[PDB]
């Protein structure tokens, strides 16, 4: 369960990501598609070339959603309501895949912001992304 | 795939008793009811609005019959599931775009259906054998993904 | 989310199980240990053979916890709090195993309920066991 | 597990840069911090009360050194992981009672630690190669369970 110390850590770490959030969202997808090829089954329609506009757009949108969740960490179900509806009713991404993206975001952050990626921050970010994933899959059935 | 002789005998013995078309329609319908995000691949199949509609839908039942018929055929090839399912694996990746986690969900549902139908005869060791098999089939269907 | 229809289905199914709950809990563990042998790593202090009274005892305890969860379906975190503490802080069962036991309890229920284990009831029971599992793992970190 | 020649090359090349004791202590400490239920085996190791105590605990770091030393040696056997880890698999099942999901958690922590330590060099394709390896090692360590 996400604690208020975790909340503080995530606000600090995501605040430090700052303007790089969309870039890092895109890189997390790029990493996921290579490490976990089955996740490409959800993007048969995209150009998955490095640096594509579609991957960068997806990364920016996902980053904005994460920024919204970080700013609203005590009201995430409400903050992410449109997205939990979209994933439950339309996209219908198997819940297992959220773990894979989350791990790839952690790797991306570790690779780019090592000073900030302390053990405690790693633990808080992992918990936070698990929470986001739970919210996004909460309306699946 | 490596099965003990108790396991492979348990699988084949139970399977000869199975009404494959019926179990296939039942398992596939339950997949769509229990894990309704799996309906994403079946937009054209008609009414999937309620459990009774899903279970009674002729296209769902026809899909379950096809799927479990292929599963049944594979049970003759328990020593080389990867080779027996390679063509269908590539189809499911390249054409149908099906996340292989779906195969694992179906395996779980199929185990529940066999338990429901056979009752006490679906003993813990018979279930264990079937768990091995459904895992091996899902792994084989996932093998050609890239 | 546990909807009123899901709650109704769960209460009906577990009412039918009735006094057999402990027996079914033991059978679920037996099924899990055979189907998923890694789960035996949590019970090195047990005779895990068919009919073991230690497995019977464990099944009764878990069944009783589930009966209590059903009786408190609107107030489940508090009802299960001591068990959440115990699993988080002492037993420390990896979360993946709750999925495995949940599936084996569905299989057990299916094997004993020809009429009652309908598709709708199966779905509600799976949702319920996932919710119990979430509560039981909520204090792990 | 199926590593391309270039993936094997990439694994071997990055690993030649690793201080195994250092990375082992970091990865094993982070395992215990991020996934604290893994502490269950280490009641005898002293202070695990805070992230700094875990990371700085001499017993934790000695365990990480031993674990990652064995992992390191296994990278010479990418063609035979099941064989190279068979005796450790049996020990972890039969005597240590370690759920193999712990190996998968360690694998993912190790990937994060390699990213943390290597920065630019831990590119998406290098990560993908290491994901295959940690999965293969966890699978090999799980192989003799029964
Ligand atoms: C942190 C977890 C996630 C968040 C916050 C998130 C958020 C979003 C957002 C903001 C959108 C854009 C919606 C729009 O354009 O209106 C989206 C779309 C989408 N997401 Fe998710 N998502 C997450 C995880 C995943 C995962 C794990 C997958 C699959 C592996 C996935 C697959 C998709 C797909 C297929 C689309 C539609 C893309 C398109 O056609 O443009 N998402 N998501
Ligand atoms: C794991 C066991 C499975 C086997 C052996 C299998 C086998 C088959 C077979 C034999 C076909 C017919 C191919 C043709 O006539 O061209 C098919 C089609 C298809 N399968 Fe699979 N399948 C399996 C599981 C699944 C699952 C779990 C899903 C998704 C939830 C899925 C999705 C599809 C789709 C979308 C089609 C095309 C259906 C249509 O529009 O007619 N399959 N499969
Ligand atoms: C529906 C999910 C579960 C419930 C409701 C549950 C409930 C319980 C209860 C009521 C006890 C007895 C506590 C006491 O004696 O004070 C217990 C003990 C225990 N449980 Fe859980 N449990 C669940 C899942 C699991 C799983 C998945 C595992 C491992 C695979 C597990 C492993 C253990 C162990 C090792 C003990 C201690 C047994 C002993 O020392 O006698 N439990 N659990
Ligand atoms: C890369 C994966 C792993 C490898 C290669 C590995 C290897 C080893 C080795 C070489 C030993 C010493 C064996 C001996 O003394 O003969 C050992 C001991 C041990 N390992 Fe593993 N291990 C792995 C992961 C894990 C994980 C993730 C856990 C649990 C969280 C674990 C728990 C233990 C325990 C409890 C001991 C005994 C420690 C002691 O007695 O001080 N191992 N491991
Ligand atoms: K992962
Ligand atoms: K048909
Ligand atoms: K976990
Ligand atoms: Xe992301
Ligand atoms: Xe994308
Ligand atoms: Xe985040
Ligand atoms: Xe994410
Ligand atoms: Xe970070
Ligand atoms: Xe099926
Ligand atoms: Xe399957
Ligand atoms: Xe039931
Ligand atoms: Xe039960
Ligand atoms: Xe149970
Ligand atoms: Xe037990
Ligand atoms: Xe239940
Ligand atoms: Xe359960
Ligand atoms: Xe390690
Ligand atoms: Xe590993």
């Amino acid at each position: 369960m996400l604690s208020p110390a975790d909340k503080t850590n995530v606000k600090a770490a995501w605040g430090k990501v700052g303007a790089h959030a969309g870039e890092y969202g895109a890189e997390a997808y790029e990493r996921m598609f290579l490490s976990f090829p089955t996740t490409k089954t959800y993007f048969p329609h995209f150009d998955l070339s490095h640096g594509s506009a579609q991957v960068k757009g997806q990364g920016k949108k996902v980053a904005d959603a994460l920024t919204n969740a970080v700013a609203h960490v005590d009201d995430m179900p409400n903050a992410l309501s449109a997205l939990s509806d979209l994933h439950a009713h339309k996209l219908r991404v198997d819940p297992v895949n959220f773990k894979l993206l989350s791990h790839c975001l952690l790797v991306t952050l570790a690779a780019h912001l090592p000073a900030e990626f302390t053990p405690a921050v790693h633990a808080s970010l992992d918990k936070f992304l698990a929470s986001v994933s739970t919210v996004l899959t909460s309306k699946y059935r | 795939m490596h099965l003990t002789p108790e396991e492979k005998s348990a699988v084949t013995a139970l399977w000869g008793k199975v009404n494959v078309d019926e179990v296939g329609g039942e398992a596939y319908g339950r997949l769509l009811v229990v894990y309704p995000w799996t309906q994403r691949f079946f937009e054209s199949f008609g009414d999937l609005s309620t459990p009774d509609a899903v279970m009674g839908n002729p296209k769902v039942k026809a899909q379950g019959k096809k799927v479990l018929g292929a599963f049944s055929d594979g049970l003759a090839h328990l020593d080389n599931l990867k080779g027996t399912f390679a063509t269908l694996s590539e189809l499911h990746c390249d054409k149908l775009h099906v996340d292989p986690e779906n195969f694992r969900l179906l395996g779980n549902v199929l185990v529940c259906v066999l338990a429901h139908h056979f009752g006490k005869e679906f003993t813990p060791p018979v279930q264990a054998a079937y768990q091995k098999v459904v895992a091996g089939v899902a792994n084989a269907l996932a093998h050609k993904y890239h």
